[PDB]
């Protein structure tokens, strides 16, 4: 899960950079299941990619 | 570009949403203005000034000798937040050309100083995003299913009958109640029943005529329909507005199986 | 990669089962503890079960946790939980794996008192009801009656107090649909277990004597297409030869064992005499086909022969008929398939092969010659062809046996087995090509067992002794191998087996405990840490355990007689090794004669109980993972293997005159002797009972008892007579006295009949 | 839980140690496997009168003298 | 009952109670008429007993807002019981039919004074009942595009006007049954049928089919129109998981609701309502699942029309579902002789055993009001 914050003003003209992550992630245990499944194409050759 | 991928459309629309949030978060309009007509650009955490030709140094601060043109300025400010939904439920937002304001005949800020959008809300309790592809729905009439379960396919109902509960497949031992069209009555056992071999125990039943509809002939007036539906031998009056006749009787009746009616035209009499 | 673990579990968790989950860790020294737990999926929020297990050198770092998914703690509702998380947690690791769960917990053995019924009868029916453990289930149960049109007719439900569910007697509806009715039994509420049984409703009459038609073969080949030979015999249901019957033979063409009505014959329509219980008949199929039909040759005859026979007793009023619904004409009379054959090689160790020769009517051919061509590759496609061995089938099983002392380098065997009956050409000699593959270890590290592929089953309570040999580059690391013993889906025993200083490993000296008596399975494994990389090494084997019950309930008529008189007072003693319930039933053997093509109610009960085995084949596999999958196990390990590649495929490798009475249930407190009077029906009665105990079900030996008399009358009254019609009613009196004597029967009838 | 020998456990056999440190229980009940004597449909006298009889045990029954008792003299 | 779908409104029902400010453009009407439809959806009952997952809509607060909307809708009524959005604007037969629909819903809890309704019906029919097509719209300056919708005005918008007026009359008639209104209904239905025989554009076909579904559910050409609509239905999956209808290259992507999505959602909602009139749950289910996606998220143009028809369809589905829930104590008895049997027909005990009818008497079968549908057969067996 993602935790995110906003730039209130950018740095410029050599001021200190923001110097910290704008987004953090934390491992969850998910509540729902993945409804994404492979949509394997009907007829085109499926590359191993 | 996002095309021909699993959930292509859902990802596309998510990506549009994200792009709008991303622009709103990281648009360079929020920079302090560059000197000497530097166009600001923002790489997430820092504004960097693109210097005009004839301006140089790290961020354009020293001009060249020929630059002249001092304080000839002007560039867009940021968008306002959206207005609330107006009388026509349209929200709107504006940007003020004020960053920097136009000066000394420098350019007015480019493009539309306002945006307007019709309001919208998600109404239903969506449990989550569906994986929607580009074209998976496009089949209106698929291949006939294999029917591996070997039940009963839908029987053709008898004349003037219909299925209360039309389905592709009926279960073994399932019985289907036929019923008779608007003018008709069921006589006999109105249930077929699906046998284990896929036959239908086809009922000793047939729809008998109760009534006859108002006759389907092309008209505008020249008619007096006492009813939408008529018993056999009930009058239907085809009265001309001016006593002429176009075809057939100026009044008839459903004699039985039919009126034996004129098939070529209505009584659109001459007048 | 020294510190490694295996947790091994059933491939599927049965709902409410007690499942035994066993953990081994390697290369630890400090005594440490782990918990194994079952948790809701995907959220891991709810623990269905947990077990603390201490692991130490004292335990050789092995333990098991016993864990159960109580059926009420599952959320249930519209969606059954399909999957669940098995979890392990320790000071040193945590991992979780998504097990599937299944509600198919237990067995529902429907017993109806008879295989067939007439209209105006009632079907007394009861169900035996057991957990996945053989204990009585004590679960409330619903019968669903289904007619021959597939309509549901009744639901009746009962509370099980015993493991025996005596449902109310179902009266046949006042107008039945004819044919095969069906009963489906389900536990209420919370399990998918579904019993099923059938009965046919017909206007039958009890046959007076059995007619048996006895073709020499259910096929006709080159040898018999010229002429075939076919015995017929008949016996009265008191097991004495039918002295005299007029036999009329009615051949026909056939094309389909399932159903057809191809052209009946009108030539060689032999009428003949049955004497002393037997008639011998022959059929020059070539002559009859060429004379009657436009067919003239077996090449036109990848088809079947129909025969019906009717026989009239030459001095009496009872006449009976039977049929063979097809004898297969085919140029290839046999078919061939492998049995109990792993298709996985133990190189250098002898590779036995067993192959079964089977009829085109799915029946064992018996004695037939066979030769096995064999081709081997050891290494780098170095290819060598072995000399073709030859054998003959076992005369009863139709199973030929072979063994190949394959090279110690062999990596694959491709071998072609062909029937070697010289009288058939190769295009008609049943022949097959097969491939068998080595274990495909990564580190040339293997595990083999000395199991001699014993054709005889193991005898309960004997100490089995199987020698096991790991081989590896790293044998001096291995130190011990583990073993698991599987019965049904369940790990019933586990342990470990140390390397002697001899660099020889303890054999599996174990009693085959009574819970193994349904044919069971063994798997052995170790992890070796290699140079730095661990590999899980494992092997498995099938073990048949000879089907001896736990109760072994022995029931016998104490006044032993060749035959009792009708109405004879009898004393039936039931004895058991322990307190047991018993269900009893009596059915006339003539009722089994009523059904044209009969079967018994509880035939094959044990092979049905064995359906709970999740594994298949004789054992082995393409890999450790495949060995575990085919054993019906799964595992969690960090030792560089996982099951997930392999599909859950359905593996299918092959390894007063009553008609019934005594329909009763009783407690047998180890022994009880029950006396009763037999009916007046002079027939053999097939008496059967079923012991039910905590040890499990045991169908007793069936008791056949003859009711016989030196003189009697029987009358061939049909099932029903048309009102208001004069009829001819025929009977015969039977004399078994040494001598003739004057008899009369005075008939007496109600005024509703005139004669 | 499990009932004493000769009893069937009715309802949910399990309980759970809740976070309250107390047992949540399945409202369970124990019913004797031995059948009670059937209700005296008209006061019919069971000669082997006992409070309980096993399934398949026999009860031997007659009405008062001179009444033709309806149904069998036993239910099992 | 078979399959049941939990298609429901979100907590956004609370926003649709507090909905976008009442005021000019009849933003009040746009706010309140959803309040009414939400009212009736909640009136299906679940959303007060079970809604505790979300904030319960206060009964009294909903009632208050209802009352306020009733007064508002009255305020816009024309003096002659027509209606206009502009005080001085023209009578609109369309908007008046929309009023009649909404005021047909309201009576389920708060009847509108039927006199005013009857006068509005008389005005609308008497002024504008043409005899070949009907209710051609008066010179109202424009339809308020978010309040109304764009039919295919390029061809015979009289088809649209007739459909909408019919539907409004249907919703009113039960509170103002009038024989001449019945006759004008018959006329309009006839014209709408005969002029729907050419398929035109599928929105017209779906709205006409829904109008006829309110009328003769079983006329042969009605069914033929239905069989055409069911041909035009797109589906995903060989067993349809979703079913819906598109036109006019709406297959183009659109990240936001628009007039093309408005037309899509409207035509699909009319087909849904028609199928619910047919009570064809096995056909309706994949349509309800499709509609629950909110593909074109926000839906339609987010027009009043699409939203109202969508909620109407969802309410009618949940209604028909709970109607089919089987509960029926069918007691069968002889006419002269006593009772025979009393089947406690339930989702569990759904199938009582066959009973032989012993006694030689007429048989009367009966049930309590119960719920759902059942069928019962007697067979009689005899000799000749
Ligand atoms: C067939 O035999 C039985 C057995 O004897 C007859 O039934 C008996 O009838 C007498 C009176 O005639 C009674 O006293 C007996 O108690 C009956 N026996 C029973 C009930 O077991 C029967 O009447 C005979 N039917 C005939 C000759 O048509």
């Amino acid at each position: 899960q993602s935790k995110v914050r906003s730039v209130l003003r950018p740095s410029q003209f050599g001021g200190q950079p923001c110097t910290a992550p704008l987004v953090a992630f934390q491992p969850c245990i998910p509540s729902k299941l993945c409804k994404i499944e492979e949509a394997d194409c009907k007829n085109k050759f499926r590359c191993d990619s | 570009l996002v095309r021909n991928i699993p959930c292509a459309v859902t990802k596309r629309n998510n990506l549009r949403k994200a792009l709008q949030e991303y622009a709103a978060k990281f648009d360079p309009c929020q920079c302090a203005p560059c000197p000497n007509n530097g166009r600001p650009t923002l790489s997430g955490t820092e504004c960097l000034c693109v210097c005009q030709s004839g301006t140089y140094g790290e961020n354009c601060e020293k001009q060249s000798p020929d630059y002249k043109s001092n304080a000839v300025d002007g560039q867009w400010g940021c968008w306002s937040s959206w207005s609330t939904c107006d009388a026509t439920y349209k929200r709107s937002r504006t940007r003020e050309c004020n960053n920097p304001a136009p000066q000394r005949g420098g350019k007015r800020c480019e493009g539309e100083k306002r945006q307007e959008e019709d309001c919208t809300f998600s109404i239903m309790e969506n449990n989550g995003q569906p994986c929607i592809n580009d074209d998976e729905e496009m089949k209106e009439v698929d291949l006939p299913e294999i029917e591996a379960d070997s039940g009963c396919p839908q029987p053709v109902p008898p004349e003037n009958g219909f299925i209360r509960n039309e389905k592709q497949l009926y279960l073994v031992g399932e019985d289907v109640e036929i019923s008779c069209l608007t003018g008709f009555e069921t006589v006999g056992y109105q249930y077929f029943r699906c046998l284990p071999d896929g036959t239908w125990r086809q009922g000793d039943v047939e729809c008998q005529r109760t009534e006859c509809i108002k006759p389907v002939v092309q008209e505008v007036l020249t008619i007096t329909p006492f009813q939408r539906l008529y018993r056999i031998g009930e009058s239907i009056e085809l009265t001309c507005p001016k006593g002429f006749v176009v075809a057939g009787p100026s009044r008839y009746t459903c004699q039985g199986n039919s009126w034996t009616p004129p098939i070529s035209n209505s009584l659109t009499c001459e007048k | 990669q020294e510190q490694t673990y295996v947790i091994s579990a059933p491939k599927i968790f049965r709902v409410g089962a007690s499942e035994n989950i066993v953990i081994q860790v390697y290369g630890y020294t400090e005594a440490f503890d782990a918990t194994i737990s079952i948790k809701s999926y995907p959220d891991k929020k709810f623990s269905y079960s947990s077990g603390h297990v201490h692991l130490s050198s004292e335990n050789k770092f092995q333990n098991s946790a016993i864990l159960t998914i109580q059926p009420k703690q599952l959320p249930g509702g519209q969606n059954p939980v399909s999957y669940v998380y098995l979890e392990v947690v320790s000071k040193h690791f945590s991992k979780s794996k998504r097990m599937p769960i299944t509600y198919d917990n237990g067995f529902l053995f429907i017993h109806t008192d008879k295989p067939v019924y007439t209209p105006d009868q009632s079907v007394k029916v009861r169900v035996y009801s057991l957990n996945d453990d053989l204990k009585p289930a004590k679960r409330e149960t619903v019968l669903t009656f289904i007619d021959p049109e597939g309509s549901e007719v009744d639901m009746v439900e009962e509370i099980d107090h015993i493991g025996i569910i005596s449902f109310p007697d179902f009266k046949i509806p006042s107008n039945p649909r004819y044919g095969m009715w069906t009963i489906k039994a389900k536990y209420k509420e919370d399990f998918s277990t579904t019993g099923t049984a059938y009965f046919e409703v017909k206007e039958y009459v009890l046959p007076h004597f059995s007619v048996s038609i006895e073709p020499e073969y259910n096929f006709i080949g080159y040898k018999n297409f010229k002429n075939f030979e076919i015995t017929i015999k008949a016996r009265y249901f008191y097991n004495k030869v039918v002295t005299e019957a007029d036999v009329y033979i009615t051949f026909g063409i056939r094309e389909d064992l399932k159903d057809d009505q191809k052209e009946m014959m009108q030539t060689a329509m032999q009428n003949t005499m049955l004497i002393n219980g037997i008639a011998q008949v022959t059929f020059d199929s070539e002559t009859a086909v060429k004379e009657l039909s436009y067919y003239s040759l077996e090449d036109l005859n990848n088809k079947y022969l129909y025969i019906a026979v009717t026989v009239i007793e030459s001095t009496g009023g009872f006449s009976e008929e039977a049929e063979i619904p097809g004898i297969k004409y085919v140029l290839s009379p046999y078919k061939l398939n492998l049995v109990a054959t792993p298709l996985f090689l133990k190189p250098g160790i002898p590779y036995p092969i067993k192959v079964q020769v089977k009829d085109s009517l799915d029946q064992l051919v018996g004695g037939v010659p066979v030769t096995l061509n064999a081709q081997t590759i050891d290494v780098n496609q170095e290819t060598s062809d072995l000399d073709p061995s030859k054998s003959v089938t076992r005369v009863d099983d139709g199973v030929a046996s072979f063994v190949l002392n394959l090279p110690s380098g062999v990596t694959v065997l491709e071998f072609n087995v062909k029937t070697d009956a010289p009288d058939l050409p190769e295009e008609n000699q049943a022949r097959e090509g097969y491939r068998a593959i080595a274990y495909s270890s990564l580190s040339q590290s293997y595990l083999y067992i000395d199991w001699t592929d014993n054709h005889k089953a193991l005898l309960v309570g004997e100490h089995l002794n199987i020698i096991v040999t790991p081989k590896s580059p790293y044998i001096d690391k291995i130190t011990h191998y583990n073993y698991l013993i599987l019965s049904k889906g369940k790990i019933i025993h586990f342990g470990t087996r140390e390397k002697f200083s001899d660099a020889s490993y303890q054999s599996i000296n174990i009693p085959v405990t009574q819970n193994m008596v349904p044919s069971s399975r063994l798997l052995v494994y170790y992890i070796v840490t290699g140079e730095q990389t661990a590999e899980l090494v494992s092997d498995s084997v099938w073990l048949n355990i000879e089907e001896k019950c736990g109760n072994q309930l022995q029931v016998h008529l104490s006044p032993d007689a060749d035959a009792y008189s009708p109405g004879q007072t009898v004393s039936l003693n039931m004895a058991t090794g322990m307190d047991s319930w018993v269900a009893l039933a009596a059915v006339d053997s003539a009722v089994y004669g009523v059904q044209r093509g009969a079967k018994k109610p509880l035939e094959r009960v044990f092979q049905f109980l064995e359906k709970s085995d999740l594994g298949c084949g004789a054992g082995g596999g393409l890999n450790n993972a495949n060995v575990f999958h085919l054993a019906g196990l799964t595992f969690l390990t960090n030792a560089n293997a996982d099951d997930s590649q392999e599909n859950d495929e359905p593996c299918k490798e092959i390894l007063y005159f009553p008609e019934s009475w005594l329909w009763e249930v009783h407690l047998v407190p180890r022994r009880k002797q029950l006396q009763f009077a037999l009916p007046d029906s002079l027939t053999t009665w097939e008496i059967q009972g079923v012991g039910i105990s905590n040890t499990g079900i045991c169908v007793a030996d069936t008791v056949k008892a003859k009711v016989f008399k030196d003189v009697f009358l029987e009358m061939n009254i049909p099932y029903s007579v048309v009102r208001g019609e004069q009829i001819q009613l025929k009977g015969t009196v039977y004399n078994y006295r040494t001598s003739g004597m004057q008899f009369c029967v005075k008939m007496s009838a109600v005024e509703g009949i005139c004669t | 839980y499990t009932c004493n020998e000769g009893y069937s456990l009715i309802g949910n056999p399990v309980a759970r140690c809740g976070e309250d440190l107390r047992w949540l229980v399945g409202e369970m009940h124990c019913q004797k496997i031995a059948c009670v004597l059937p209700v005296l449909m008209d006061g019919i006298q069971s000669h082997p009168q006992k409070p309980f009889y096993t399934v398949g045990e026999k009860v031997t029954v007659s009405c008062s003298g001179g009444m033709s008792l309806e149904g069998p003299s036993a239910f099992l | 009952v078979g399959e049941i779908l939990s298609a429901v409104l979100s907590q956004e029902g609370i926003n649709i109670l507090t909905h976008l400010p009442k005021g000019s453009a009849e933003a009040e009407l746009m706010s309140v008429v959803p309040v009414f439809y939400v009212f009736h959806y909640l009136e299906t009952g679940n959303h007060w007993n079970i809604f505790h997952s979300d904030p319960l809509i206060e009964k009294q607060k909903l009632k208050k807002k209802l009352k306020e909307g009733m007064l508002s809708i009255m305020s816009y009524r024309n003096a002659d019981y027509s209606y206009s959005v502009w005080k001085g604007g023209s009578a609109s037969t369309w908007l008046t039919a929309f009023a009649l629909r909404v005021l047909g819903q309201v009576n389920k809890y708060v009847e509108q004074n039927q006199n005013s309704i009857c006068n509005s019906l008389l005005w609308l029919v008497e002024n504008y009942q043409l005899d070949n097509g009907s209710f051609k719209e008066n010179s109202q300056y424009q339809p308020i595009k978010l309040q109304g919708t764009l039919p295919v005005e390029a061809r015979e918008n009289s088809l649209y006007l007739t459909a909408f007026t019919v539907i409004g009359i249907r919703k009113a008639f039960d509170i103002c049954p009038l024989v001449k209104i019945d006759t004008a209904l018959i006329k309009a239905d006839n014209f709408l049928l005969e002029n729907t025989l050419p398929a035109q554009s599928t929105f017209t076909l779906a709205i006409s089919a829904y109008a006829l579904s309110l009328g003769d559910k079983t006329h042969p050409q009605f069914r033929s129109i239905v069989s055409a609509l069911k041909r035009e239905a797109l589906v995903k999956g060989n067993p349809p998981i979703y079913r819906f209808w598109k036109d006019n290259l709406q297959h183009k992507d659109s990240s936001v609701p628009n007039t093309g999505t408005a037309r899509m959602v409207e035509t699909t909602a009319y087909a849904l309502l028609t199928s619910l009139n047919l009570k064809d749950i096995n056909y309706v289910n994949p349509v309800i699942k499709w509609l629950s996606e909110e593909q074109r998220y926000g839906g339609g143009f987010y027009s009043t029309q699409d939203t109202i028809n969508a909620i109407e369809g969802l309410t009618e589905y949940s209604l028909l579902v709970k109607q089919l829930r089987l509960s029926m104590d069918i007691d069968v008895s002889y006419k002269h002789k006593g009772a025979l049997h009393n089947y406690k027909m339930t989702d569990k005990n759904f199938l009582g055993r066959p009973v032989e009818v012993l006694l030689n008497d007429d048989l009367i079968v009966s049930t309590g009001f119960g719920s759902g549908l059942a069928t019962v057969h007697v067979t009689t067996v005899v000799h000749k």
